[PDB]
């Protein structure tokens, strides 16, 4: 409801509380070179050598 | 030649899982565990535990 002479003003308040979220980090991983491609195999590792 | 007979056998083969009927003329040797070895259990090989 515009007017160029009213105006509202607020009489009460409300105290919110609120929640926010936020990821921060993730599972750290280590992953072996030989033993995921030829595990346990001399002529694999040499190949892959 | 080529015009005299020549015997032909084909062999077919199937590995499977079920007990083998045929087998190669290696020789067994004793079983051990608890180690690190080199393993052939009827054609399977492999290494390990
Ligand atoms: C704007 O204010 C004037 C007085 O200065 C008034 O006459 C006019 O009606 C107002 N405009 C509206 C849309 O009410
Ligand atoms: C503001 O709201 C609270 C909660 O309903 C009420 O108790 C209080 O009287 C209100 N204050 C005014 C000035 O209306």
């Amino acid at each position: 409801a515009y007017s160029n002479n009213s105006i509202a003003i607020p009489t009460n308040f409300t105290i919110s509380v609120t929640t926010e979220i936020l990821p921060v980090s993730m599972t750290k991983t280590s992953v072996d070179c030989t033993m995921y491609i030829c595990g346990d195999s001399t002529e694999c590792s040499n190949l892959l050598l | 030649v080529g015009y005299q007979p020549y015997r032909v056998v084909v062999l077919s083969f199937e590995l499977l899982n079920a007990p083998a009927t045929v087998c190669g003329p290696k020789k067994s040797t004793n079983l051990i565990k608890n180690k690190c070895v080199n393993f052939n259990f009827n054609g399977l090989t492999g290494t390990g535990v």
